[PDB]
């Protein structure tokens, strides 16, 4: 099966797309927005740990907010859904290398680069961990580094199109 | 919605162990910190401590591991164990309920529900009632002496509840004999003095004595 | 401990007007968990203000919580009449203990007024088992400040008396006070002349009633 | 820049007159929304007047203004336009731009908005105001200012040249059959006052460029 | 902060997972031998690592149980959709159940004896399911063991139960597509 | 045509309390296409609510949405000073493309004030034009239902005079009116005595204020 | 669901990516190391029979290197990781057209284009079968020419961006 759930959230904003995460769904931080260019490689990669908590956290806002509450707590409707909102495999995928003693996401902190001046921002990647204790930056520079060169293409493909 | 209450022996002699009970109502027996606070007149408020159903248990230092917070989840009441009592050791004391707000304490939220209060007295002294005393007298004023009892409270009205106005009951005083007196007085018109009659009407419940004592106008 | 110090001890005010009330802390209150009590006499004290600025559930928007860090402030505007209580200063967010502040009462200022002052002999029945208590009224005075002193035959008199103060009357803010003498029969008899001198706002000079043993 | 929609054209026309209307956006990618009209004739309420797709293919009229209204844009210009041909005296209101995107990943709505666009439509030409009094006849006693058959709108009603402002009432003015306007201005003094204390009206309206000060004295 | 090709800071992010405690469980680890999966409010369920029984019968009598209709029924569907995850689970002996009063109590007796163990299935089941801090409660192909000698699964009150790690969805999210795998036919 | 009927037309509450606004459609529809909008006088329309449920970006989570079929619900749960003004709910994809209510207005409810009244004779100015305005005014009273009759020589007037009322003082929530009854100088010296007549519910009986001419 | 499991595999290359089929792998044949450009479609294709094998093979190679072996062979890893490893729908296609009489993957041979010169290789495509015979190179010939097409395509993109 494959996920399937969209994410709506273009209201108010400069230009249709992205996704921002609330107070209420970080730990110990403001509001984090992230714009259509690294929210729309959600609806095609099928890899990308922070896109399945997207979905997650969308789609519990949008159960609350269009369902009316129970009396007592049923877990019904996410057994019916998880299916559709994140990707079993993935967590398979961080399963075995956990179990390999590979480096793996536990799904709760990520990073992403944040332009100094632009502000713009990068699809936030899992900050993998391995018998509790999470790597340390100098594990994936290269990957910083490489997510760095990808902002810097993207930058130079949107001046090219904003002609 | 919640209701607290507290009970429990409010008179410990010297060198022995203070036990109260809190009793739970109007809500479930979860979900919160269930925490002793008292209040001395001198030192003001002390936090006594916490016990979560989750198992967390912490106290004041300053109790110095002579406190015991234990939480009973059938009869839906905690307790509070403090031994080796002293003299300072006597407070008025109160119960909590700090509502859990995460299952990380992620947000927390302070102590929102308190129970009425026990006053808790500890002293050698025993058990004795009052010697209710006269006071003799435009408007002039008249009242009566409440001297050498324990323990605190006692009551007084003045005409069997009829007479409000003008009364004041003084809050009693502690000698050096650890025994307690009181003064309650009352403001009337001098032309009603030898009209009227005046008396006041005394009770100390924990002695059971009762002492009515009229006006003794010399 | 995180130690809350409030400042003022009295702050004397009467309705309408605003009340500034200080709490300062030893160390800087974690996530501003910062809290307020109002405890009226007799009663538990009752939540108003949690995380330094957020009411509690039926506080009216005359309370305004402001603070953080180590500064925090209760402001009362438009004062009513059931407002004047002792306020208190909570800290949860740190490690045990959680402190208190030792707290601000919040009086009514009312014109000034003299206290009506009455003596009253010892009781004839108490003469009989030994002990002779005279008594010292100050009725219906404002503000609470005032010394009782104590004279038998013109004689100044320390560490036998012990006063009392009623807590301030609802309909027109007066405090009351008592001071008891409490001397032997033997030391009761031998002087004549039982003396109270008061001292006070409302009076230009001190006040003095006495009674003589035996009138 | 911030998200925002800047309003441009409207006045005032005759009846059988024209006006274009139009709105410039700033900061967003214009082209990707549909573009809306809405209006507000005086005490009626919000109006849909017309709407027009994202990249111009479709457009769409409220009943009321059809084959007189015509909605265009300019993605290049990132602006939207109405021309408001053959206008009627129903047609005072004011208007609004406002942006919606209509796929089936969103609900509906107008999210941005742009500030009024004042449309006045009438036969009357530009009048200063009449000023007559309103004289006082123990407590309190009102006095007032009559503001008489002036157009177009507003008027600025001040008191003894901006120094009396308590208790003063400028009422909403009333369109009176002649096509003109017509409001009243009060403030309630207290009666001790009447005689020692001076009582101005300072009336300016600015379309007109009229400045009437007028007394208000008892009797 | 860390500055990459200049321009670029690297910035980080932790989701608060507790606002999902309406719509799915949310696993966390207490200490090593109590662990926790929550639903909502109110209710949860406790797993506990012990050497002390609290169930000397050998009966799990799940039709009773579900007939007389008294219990969770959010947290009956972990409780099966735990044990319909344990693979080649063969000695239903070693699990003894207690439903009274619509309770849930819930014995896995791992002392039954290295990857043929049924503790083994047991465990590697309550691993992934308490899959955030579990990696403090025990130390071969996946096959585990302990020391402990029960697996017990409570039902418990909504405490603050989440204290060495937070909580999360993923373990239980995870665990689903394990179900009625490596079952045995009977 | 849809039609959307709100409900209630004015709603009155105090600070504090919640506020439930009704908005009843001629036909069922797609609750998708539901939104609800904030319009202060001052100020552009403000979108509070849209797919009957989601809250827009700046709405202070008071206000909510819900509502199927045909019944749609604005709420706010604790009203608030800058809440009080008007509200749309607003059905985009039927004929017209956008309906929109008739809007409701939250008012401040107050304690019942009376009016104090007062009349104005015509100026001697106007008359010299041609023209007499006779004013009567409704100073500081709530609710803002009243009624006002002009009697001329103790006839009732029915077409001649024009209301306006002021909008709610933002201090002690009172409503003003002025009532203007315009006539010629012919008419106006036709007859002697010129009265208004004011029906509010914090008057203990209608109240007549009058004057003669000279 | 939808697989996950990346393949690694870039130590001691002139550039990280691709991946080497050691002998243990083949039948019959020495090494054959297979260049990033090829094996970096297995991280985005839903259909190339290959990649699920390489998938395979990695995990089987990490598995038992990472894990130590049982007593008792188990199969308990591979029941849990499959649907990571490889796509079952993949595989319900092949069994499908076999019961139609449609050639079809066998998943074990593979076909691949070679470059005479340069060594640069396409990811190798199932060679097909049916009722035990496999095709000829004649049934699919075009398909081998749309593939050196690819290549062809391929090359001049790279000596475009190698300046
Ligand atoms: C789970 O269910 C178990 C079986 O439950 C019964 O059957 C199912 C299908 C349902 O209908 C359920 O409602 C039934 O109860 C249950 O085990 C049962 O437990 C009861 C005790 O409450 C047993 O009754 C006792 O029976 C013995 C004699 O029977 C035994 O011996 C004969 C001969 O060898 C065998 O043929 C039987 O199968 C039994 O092995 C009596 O001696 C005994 O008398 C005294 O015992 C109790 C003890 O406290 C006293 O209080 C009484 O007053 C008596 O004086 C009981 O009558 C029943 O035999 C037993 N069944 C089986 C098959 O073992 C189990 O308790 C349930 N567990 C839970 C947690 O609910
Ligand atoms: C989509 O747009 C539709 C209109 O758009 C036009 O038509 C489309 C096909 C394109 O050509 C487009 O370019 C046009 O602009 C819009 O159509 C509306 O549909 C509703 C039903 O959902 C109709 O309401 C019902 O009408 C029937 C018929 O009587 C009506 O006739 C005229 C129109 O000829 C109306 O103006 C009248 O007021 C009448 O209401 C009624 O019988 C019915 O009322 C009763 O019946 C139902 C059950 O049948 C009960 O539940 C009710 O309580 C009543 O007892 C409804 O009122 C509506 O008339 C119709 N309008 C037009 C102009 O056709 C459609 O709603 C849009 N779809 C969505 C999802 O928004
Ligand atoms: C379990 O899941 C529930 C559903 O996701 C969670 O419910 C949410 O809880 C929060 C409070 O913890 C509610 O917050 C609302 O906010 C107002 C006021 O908040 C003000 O501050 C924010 C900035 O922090 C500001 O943006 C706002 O505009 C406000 O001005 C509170 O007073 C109310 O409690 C109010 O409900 C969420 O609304 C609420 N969501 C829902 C759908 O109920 C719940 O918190 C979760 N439990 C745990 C332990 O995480
Ligand atoms: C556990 O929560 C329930 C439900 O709370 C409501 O739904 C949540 C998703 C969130 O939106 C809350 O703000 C809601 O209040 C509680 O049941 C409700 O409690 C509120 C008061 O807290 C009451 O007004 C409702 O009538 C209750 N019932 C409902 C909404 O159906 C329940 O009390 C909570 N349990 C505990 C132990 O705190
Ligand atoms: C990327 O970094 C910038 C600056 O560090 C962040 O912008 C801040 O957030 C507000 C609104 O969110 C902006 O208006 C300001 O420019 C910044 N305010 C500050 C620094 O106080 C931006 O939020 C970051 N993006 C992410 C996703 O973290
Ligand atoms: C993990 O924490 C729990 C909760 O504090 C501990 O449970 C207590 O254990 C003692 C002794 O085993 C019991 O007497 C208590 O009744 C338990 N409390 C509760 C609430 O169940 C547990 O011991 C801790 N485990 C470890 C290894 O420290
Ligand atoms: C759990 O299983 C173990 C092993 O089957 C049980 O231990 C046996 O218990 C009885 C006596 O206690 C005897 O059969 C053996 O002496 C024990 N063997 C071992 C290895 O301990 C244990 O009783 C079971 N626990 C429960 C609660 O049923
Ligand atoms: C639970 O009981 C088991 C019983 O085996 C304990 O494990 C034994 O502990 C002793 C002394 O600590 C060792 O000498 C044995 O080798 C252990 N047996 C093993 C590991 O199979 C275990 O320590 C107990 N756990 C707790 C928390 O009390
Ligand atoms: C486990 O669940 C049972 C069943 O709900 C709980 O016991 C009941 O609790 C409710 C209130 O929560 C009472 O009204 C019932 O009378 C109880 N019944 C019985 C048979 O006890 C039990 O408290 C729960 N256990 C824990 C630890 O939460
Ligand atoms: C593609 O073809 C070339 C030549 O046919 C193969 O290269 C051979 O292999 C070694 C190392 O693997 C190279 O160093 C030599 O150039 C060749 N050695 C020979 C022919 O003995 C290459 O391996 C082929 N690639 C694949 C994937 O089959
Ligand atoms: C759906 O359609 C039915 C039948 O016309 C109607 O009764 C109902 O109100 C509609 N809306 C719903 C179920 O939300």
């Amino acid at each position: 099966g494959t996920f399937t759930w969209t994410l709506s959230d273009s209201e108010g904003k400069d230009t249709p797309g992205g996704y921002c995460l609330t107070r209420w769904m970080l730990i110990e931080a403001e509001l984090k927005c992230f714009g259509n260019t690294a929210v729309a490689k959600c609806n095609e990669k099928h890899d990308e740990e922070f896109c399945d908590m997207l979905r997650l956290f969308d789609f519990n806002k949008q159960a609350i907010q269009r369902l009316k509450a129970p009396a007592q707590t049923s877990i019904q409707l996410i057994n019916k859904a998880v299916n559709a909102l994140i990707n079993d495999q993935l967590c398979m995928k961080n399963h075995l290398r956990d179990i390999m003693g590979i480096p793996y996401c536990n799904y709760s902190k990520y990073w992403y680069l944040n332009h100094t001046t632009t502000g713009r921002t990068s699809l936030p990647k899992c900050w993998l961990v391995s018998n509790g204790s999470y790597l340390n930056e100098t594990h994936f520079s290269d990957d910083i580094e490489q997510q760095a060169d990808n902002m810097i293409t993207e930058m130079l493909q949107k001046e090219y199109m904003e002609r | 919605q919640v209701q607290l209450q507290e009970s429990g022996a409010g008179l410990v002699k010297p060198s022995e162990t203070l036990s109260l009970s809190c009793a739970v109502s109007g809500g479930p027996f979860s979900g919160a910190y269930w925490t002793w606070i008292r209040q001395t007149p001198g030192k003001g408020l002390e936090w006594i401590g916490e016990a979560g159903r989750s198992g967390t248990t912490n106290y004041n230092p300053s109790l110095k591991s002579r406190v015991t917070i234990s939480l009973d989840t059938s009869k839906s009441q905690f307790s509070l164990k403090l031994t080796s009592v002293t003299a300072a050791d006597t407070a008025v004391y109160f119960c909590g309920r700090r509502q859990i707000m995460s299952l990380s304490n992620l947000y927390k939220r302070p102590v929102d529900s308190w129970g009425r209060g026990t006053p808790v007295i500890v002293s050698s002294a025993s058990t004795k009632g009052p010697s209710v005393f006269p006071l003799a007298p435009g408007t002039a004023a008249l009242g009566c002496l409440v001297k050498d009892y324990f323990p605190e409270p006692v009551t007084v009205s003045w005409n069997s509840g009829a007479l409000t106005s003008g009364v004041h009951t003084f809050p009693a005083v502690l000698q050096s004999s650890g025994l307690y007196s009181l003064s309650s007085v009352v403001t009337v018109p001098s032309s009603s003095l030898g009209t009227q009659t005046y008396i006041c009407n005394v009770n100390h419940k924990p002695s059971n004595t009762k002492v009515d004592k009229r006006v003794e106008p010399k | 401990e995180i130690v809350l110090t409030q400042s003022p001890g009295t702050l004397s005010l009467s309705p309408g007007e605003r009340a500034t009330l200080s709490c300062r802390a030893s160390q800087s209150v974690t996530k501003n968990y910062l809290a307020w009590y109002q405890q009226k006499p007799g009663q538990a004290p009752t939540l108003v203000i949690y995380d330094a600025s957020t009411r509690a559930s039926g506080i009216p928007d005359r309370f305004i919580g402001s603070g953080s860090g180590t500064d925090f402030t209760l402001t009362i505007s438009r004062l009513e009449p059931e407002d004047f209580a002792v306020y208190y200063c909570h800290q949860y967010g740190s490690s045990p203990p959680y402190t208190f502040g030792r707290g601000t009462k919040l009086e009514i200022k009312r014109t000034v007024a003299a206290p009506s002052v009455f003596i009253f002999p010892p009781s004839d029945e108490q003469l009989k088992s030994g002990t002779a208590s005279v008594v010292c009224l100050l009725n219906n005075f404002y503000p609470r400040e005032a010394k009782v002193q104590w004279k038998v035959d013109n004689a100044l008199q320390s560490g036998n008396s012990q006063e009392s103060v009623t807590e301030q009357d609802s309909k027109d803010s007066t405090y009351s006070l008592s001071s008891t003498l409490t001397l032997s029969k033997a030391d009761y008899e031998k002087h004549k002349v039982y003396a109270c001198e008061v001292t006070h706002q409302g009076l230009s000079s001190p006040v003095t009633k006495s009674f003589n043993r035996g009138e | 820049d911030e998200v925002q929609l800047v309003q441009s054209g409207g006045g005032l026309v005759r009846p059988g007159g024209s006006l274009r209307l139009s709105c410039a956006a700033a900061g967003f990618t214009f082209k990707s929304y549909s573009m809306n009209w809405v209006r507000q004739a005086p005490g009626r309420g919000l109006e849909w007047v017309s709407s027009i797709t994202s990249g111009g293919s479709k457009t769409y009229y409220a009943d009321v203004v059809k084959g007189r209204f015509t909605v265009s844009r300019d993605n290049a210009k990132q602006s939207l336009y109405l021309q408001m041909n053959s206008l009627r005296a129903e047609d005072t209101a004011i208007y609004f731009c406002a942006r919606s995107l209509h796929s089936t990943s969103q609900p509906s709505y107008m999210d941005v908005w742009g500030r009024k666009i004042t449309v006045i439509v009438s036969s009357a030409s530009t009048k200063g105001p009449s000023v007559f009094p309103l004289a006082p006849s123990g407590g309190t006693a009102a006095l007032g200012c009559l503001v008489k058959d002036y157009f177009p709108e507003p008027v600025t009603v001040s008191w003894n040249s901006g120094a009396l402002t308590s208790g003063v009432h400028t009422f909403p003015a009333v369109l009176q059959s002649s096509g003109l306007y017509s409001l009243s201005s009060v403030v309630t003094v207290p009666s001790s006052s009447l005689g020692t204390q001076t009582y101005i009206c300072n009336v300016n309206h600015k379309p007109s460029n009229t400045k009437v000060d007028k007394r208000v004295e008892p009797k | 902060t860390s500055l990459y090709k200049g321009v670029y800071e690297l910035q980080t992010l932790e989701l608060n997972m507790e606002t999902l405690n309406m719509t799915m469980p949310l696993s966390c680890t207490k200490n090593n031998s109590h662990h926790y999966i929550m639903v909502g409010n109110e209710t949860g369920l406790e797993l506990t690592l012990t050497n002390t029984s609290i169930i000397n019968h050998k009966f799990c009598n799940l039709s009773d149980a579900h007939k007389k209709n008294l219990y969770d029924h959010a947290l009956m569907s972990i409780i099966s959709t735990f044990h319909l995850s344990i693979p080649n689970f063969n000695q239903y002996e070693a699990m003894s159940c207690d439903f009274n009063g619509g309770k849930i109590s819930v014995q896995y007796n791992l002392s039954h004896s290295h990857c043929g163990t049924v503790a083994n299935g047991v465990l590697q089941t309550f691993m992934r399911m308490a899959w955030g801090g579990s990696y403090i409660a025990l130390d071969n192909w996946d096959c585990i063991m302990t020391s402990y000698q029960y697996l017990i699964i409570q039902n418990t009150t909504w405490e603050d139960h989440c204290q060495f790690s937070r909580p999360s969805p993923i373990g239980y999210l995870c665990l689903l597509s394990q179900r009625t795998r490596d079952i045995y036919i009977s």
